[PDB]
RNA sequence: GUGAAGAGGGAAACAACCCAGACCGCCAGCUAAGGUCCCAAAGUCAUGGUUAAGUGGGAAACGAUGUGGGAAGGCCCAGACAGCCGAGUCGGCCUGCGCGGAAGAU
RNA sequence: GAUGUCGGCUCAUCACAUCCUGGGGCUGAAGUAGGUCCCAAGGGUAUGGCUGUUCGCCAUUUAAAGUGGUACGCGAGCUGG
RNA sequence: GCUGAAAGCAUCUAAGCACGAAACUUGCCCCGAGAUGAGUUCUCCCUGACCCUUUAAGGGUCCUGAAGGAACGUUGAAGAC
C-alpha cells in the first residue's frame, strides 16, 4: 500500500466568524494561523491547502500586556538611503487597526507561494458588520 | 542641576526622592544641591 | 492605613448617592462627581462613610488613603469653599476683571488676558491683589499657578506675582 | 507525518498524542503508525474504540 | 474654493500714472459649463465637472456625445474637475464667468512646461565644468565620480545624472490680480506663468 | 582527545566543541545530546515559590526608603515615634531577584 | 601564474563625542556681555600670499568657518607637482 | 507644575490632571490601481440559421463585421528611435 495524499480538486472548506474583543494578540495569531494551514484535520498534508475561511471583527479592541501599548515598535525601510521609518502600537491601531493582527498571522505561515495562497483566506474588519452573509458562517469561539 | 553617578545627602535638608526611575535630591535651602543620577 | 482608618462625618444638608465605583455628593454650594479605583470599597451606614480594601491588590491601603482625603475635600467644599490670594510686587503693574476675564499689566509690550473656567470666580480688592474664589481644590490651585507663570518672584528685589504666604529669598551683586 | 496525521485525528476525540500513545502502551496494544494513520482517515468508528480503549486504560 | 479654465496668449506691460512699468501675462478666460456633480452618497467626495472651449462635430466620438447629451450642453476641447468645500453648490447646466474673481488679490497658476529633450548635467544639474587646459583628456563636461569603493560597492537610488528635462507639470504660488476685465473676458496678472504661447492654464485663488 | 585521513544528530549559518564510528535493502520499533505556542516533529502537563525590568535576550569600581527570607538589639499603655490623642517605632548584620553607571558610522 | 599608491579636481553618503541657528538647570548670574552641564542631526557651515604639500604662519571677511567613518571614499572619472 | 497616600508630617506619581523644541506625524509641491489586495463614477455598441460526436467552459459549416482601433498622408513652441 501507498500513504493516502490530498487531491486539490475535492477538499472540503467552511467559513467561520470570530470576534477579538479582549483578546491577547499572540495567543489569538497561534490559532489563526493553525487553522489556516489545516493542521486540525486528519487529511492534512504538507504541499496542499486543507484550511478553512475565516472572518475577525473588532479589530481595534485587540490588547496587549505590560508597557506594550507604547512601547512596541514597528520598523520598515523604503529603499532610498536613509529611509528608515517606524511606528508605535497606538499609532498603527489608530492609522490602519487591521495592520497589526494582519502582520501578526503573516509572521506565522510558511515562506513561499503556498503560505502566500494560505494568507488570501483571512478577512479582517475594524468594527462590528461584514457583507459575506450568502456564505453563511459559523461562529467559532477561541 | 549635578549630573552624576554618585548622588548623595549634602545636608540636613536634603530629601532623596524616586521619580520615573530615577533617583533625585532635592533641597528646600541651597539651590546648589539639586543632584540627578545618570 | 493610618488615615484611612477614620470614618468621614456627612453634616446635615448635603446628600451623597453611590454608584459602584462612581460617587456624586450634592451640597448648597454645588455638585461633585468623581470615579474611584478599583481596589476601594466604600461605606455609608447611618452618618458617616468608611473605606476600605477588596481582595486581590496589592496596594488597597495607599488606594484606601487617597479616597479618604478626596472625598473629605469635596465634603468641604461643597458646604464652605475655597479661596485663593495673589499679590503683585514691582513698578507699573496691575490687575483687573471683566466678567469672567483678568486682565493684567506686567511690564510688557502687549496685553495679558486670562480667561477663567466654570465654577471659579475672581476680584479685585486693590490694584495690586487678586482673590479666587471656588468649589474644587484642584482647580483653584491650577488656576493659581497658571496666574502665576506669567512673571516670577526674582531673587535679586522680589518684583513679579507671588502668593500671599510665600517667603522669597533674595541676594545681592 | 504519520505522527502529525494521528495528532490531528486524537485531538478530535478529545486526547493528545503522548497521552494516547501512553494509554495504548499501557493496553498492550501493538499497532503501529502506518496503520494507524490509514485506520484514522479510511475509518473513524474504530478509531474511537482504539482511543476509548486507551482512555480505560489510563482511568 | 473653485477655480477656472483659461488659455495663454502673450505679454505685455502697464503704466501707472506715477511712472512704473508692470509686467503682465493675459489669459483668456471664457464661461465654463458644468458637465456633473458629484456627492458623497453616490461617489464618496464633493466635486463638480466642467468643460469650456468648442470642437468640430466629426471628431466628437458616440460615448463623448452622449455625456454631453445627457447634461444638454455642446461639446467643448477637455473636461476637468474641482472640489467643493462646505457650504457650496452647483447645478447641471450652469455657466460660471470670469467675475468669480471680482474680489481675489491673489493667484496660483498651474501649466506645462515646455521641453527640452535629452538634457546634460551642467543644465540640468548645475554641475560644474573641469578644467579646458592643464593637460585634461577627453573629460571637459562629464559629471566625475558616482560612487564609493568596495563598501557599499553599488550607486544610490535617486543620484543626479543626465535624462529628459522639462515637459512636467509645474505650479506658481502668489501671483497678484492686476485687472479683471468681463467684457473682454481677460484676467491679468503680474509676472510669468509656465507654458508656451496657446495653453491651457489652471488658476485658484491662493491656498497660502 | 579530535581534525588531518571521518560521514550522521545538536550549537541559526560555523574543520578542531557535545552525542555517536556509515558492508547493502525496508513507507517497522527503542533511545543519546538536545527539546515539546506558530514557522517546525513532540506537555498552551501537575504541585509550591520569585521577577515588573521585555530583566530573560552584552559590560566594572561606585551610588539608592525597589521588593522577598532570617537571627538578634534600643524606646513604649509608667503613654513612646510624627504633627499641632491612643498602637507601635528606630537603626545596624546575613541573604535571593531586580534598577542607574551605558556614546558610531549602508 | 599582479588587490595601481601622496596630495589636488569633479561627485558624494553616514555617525554624534554639536561649530551656528532652537529648548533648559546652576552661577563667585544687577543690565549688556560671560563660565559650566543637559536635550537636539531639520538646514547651513570663506576668498587669497608662501610651500608638491595634508598641516601651519600671515592679510581681509562671516551667524558660524564642527570632529570622524566610507580600500587614510572616489586614476575601466581627470591631472602627474 | 496641581491635587495625593504608602510613611497621621512631607513628597510632580504610585491612582488621577496641566504646560513644554528648527527633531517625530500632518499642513505646501510632484509621481502614483502590475495596490496580482489589479478599486470607483458617467456614457456607447452587438438581439442569425444548421451538423457531429467520445455530451462539454466540445469541434465544424453558412450568413453577418457594430462601437472603436490601427495603417497611409500634411505636420508641431513634442522628439535620439
Amino acid at each position: 500500500m501507498k500513504t493516502f495524499t490530498a487531491k486539490p480538486e475535492t477538499v472540503k472548506r467552511d467559513w467561520y466568524v470570530v470576534d477579538a474583543t479582549g483578546k491577547t494578540l499572540g495567543r489569538l495569531a497561534t490559532e489563526l494561523a493553525r487553522r489556516l494551514r489545516g493542521k486540525h484535520k486528519a487529511e492534512y498534508t504538507p504541499h496542499v491547502d486543507t484550511g478553512d475561511y475565516i472572518i475577525v471583527l473588532n479589530a481595534d479592541k485587540v490588547a496587549v500586556t505590560g508597557n506594550k501599548r507604547t512601547d512596541k515598535v514597528y520598523y520598515h525601510h523604503t529603499g532610498h538611503i536613509g529611509g528608515i521609518k517606524q511606528a508605535t502600537f497606538e499609532e498603527m491601531i489608530a492609522r490602519r487597526p487591521e495592520r497589526v493582527i494582519e502582520i501578526a498571522v503573516k509572521g506565522m505561515l510558511p515562506k513561499g507561494p503556498l503560505g502566500r495562497a494560505m494568507f488570501r483566506k483571512l478577512k479582517v474588519y475594524a468594527g462590528n458588520e461584514h457583507n459575506h452573509a450568502a456564505q453563511q458562517p459559523q461562529v467559532l469561539d477561541i | 542641576m549635578k549630573v552624576r553617578a554618585s548622588v548623595k545627602k549634602l545636608c540636613r535638608n536634603c530629601k532623596i526622592v524616586k521619580r520615573d526611575g530615577v533617583i533625585r535630591v532635592i533641597c528646600s535651602a541651597e539651590p546648589k544641591h539639586k543632584q540627578r543620577q545618570g | 492605613s493610618r488615615v484611612a482608618k477614620a470614618p468621614v462625618v456627612v453634616p446635615a444638608g448635603v446628600d451623597v448617592k453611590i454608584n459602584g465605583q462612581v460617587i456624586t455628593i450634592k451640597g448648597k454650594n454645588g455638585e461633585l462627581t468623581r470615579t474611584l479605583n478599583d481596589a476601594v470599597e466604600v461605606k455609608h451606614a447611618d452618618n458617616t462613610l468608611t473605606f476600605g480594601p477588596r481582595d486581590g491588590y496589592a496596594d488597597g491601603w495607599a488606594q484606601a488613603g487617597t479616597a479618604r482625603a478626596l472625598l473629605n475635600s469635596m465634603v468641604i467644599g461643597v458646604t464652605e469653599g475655597f479661596t485663593k490670594k495673589l499679590q503683585l510686587v514691582g513698578v507699573g503693574y496691575r490687575a483687573a476683571v471683566k466678567g469672567n476675564v483678568i486682565n493684567l499689566s506686567l511690564g510688557f509690550s502687549h496685553p495679558v488676558d486670562h480667561q477663567l473656567p466654570a465654577g471659579i470666580t475672581a476680584e479685585c480688592p486693590t490694584q495690586t491683589e487678586i482673590v479666587l474664589k471656588g468649589a474644587d481644590k484642584q482647580v483653584i490651585g491650577q488656576v493659581a499657578a497658571d496666574l502665576r507663570a506669567y512673571r516670577r518672584p526674582e531673587p535679586y528685589k522680589g518684583k513679579g506675582v507671588r502668593y500671599a504666604d510665600e517667603v522669597v529669598r533674595t541676594k545681592e551683586a | 507525518l504519520w505522527i502529525a496525521r494521528i495528532n490531528a485525528a486524537a485531538r478530535q476525540n478529545g486526547i493528545s498524542y503522548s497521552k494516547f500513545i501512553n494509554g495504548l502502551k499501557k493496553a498492550s496494544v501493538e499497532i503501529d503508525r502506518k496503520i494507524l494513520a490509514d485506520i484514522a482517515v479510511f475509518d473513524k468508528v474504530a478509531f474511537t474504540a482504539l482511543v476509548e480503549k486507551a482512555k480505560a486504560a489510563l482511568a | 474654493m473653485i477655480g477656472l479654465v483659461g488659455k495663454k496668449v502673450g505679454m505685455t506691460r502697464i503704466f501707472t500714472e506715477d511712472g512704473v512699468s508692470i509686467p503682465v501675462t493675459v489669459i483668456e478666460v471664457e464661461a465654463n459649463r458644468v458637465t456633473q456633480v458629484k456627492d458623497l452618497a453616490n461617489d464618496g467626495y464633493r466635486a463638480i465637472q466642467v468643460t469650456t472651449g468648442a470642437k468640430k462635430a466629426n471628431r466628437v466620438t458616440k460615448p463623448e456625445a452622449g455625456h454631453f447629451a445627457k447634461a444638454g450642453v455642446e461639446a467643448g476641447r477637455g473636461l476637468w474637475e474641482f472640489r467643493l468645500a462646505e457650504g457650496e453648490e452647483f447645478t447641471v447646466g450652469q455657466s460660471i464667468s470670469v467675475e468669480l474673481f471680482a474680489d481675489v488679490k491673489k493667484v496660483d497658476v498651474t501649466g506645462t512646461s515646455k521641453g527640452k529633450g535629452f538634457a546634460g548635467t551642467v543644465k540640468r544639474w548645475n554641475f560644474r565644468t573641469q578644467d579646458a587646459t592643464h593637460g585634461n583628456s577627453l573629460s571637459h563636461r562629464v559629471p566625475g565620480s558616482i560612487g564609493q569603493n568596495q563598501t557599499p560597492g553599488k550607486v544610490f537610488k535617486g543620484k543626479k545624472m543626465a535624462g529628459q528635462m522639462g515637459n512636467e507639470r509645474v505650479t506658481v504660488q502668489s501671483l497678484d490680480v492686476v485687472r479683471v476685465d468681463a467684457e473682454r473676458n481677460l484676467l491679468l496678472v503680474k509676472g510669468a506663468v509656465p507654458g508656451a504661447t496657446g495653453s491651457d492654464l489652471i488658476v485658484k485663488p491662493a491656498v497660502k
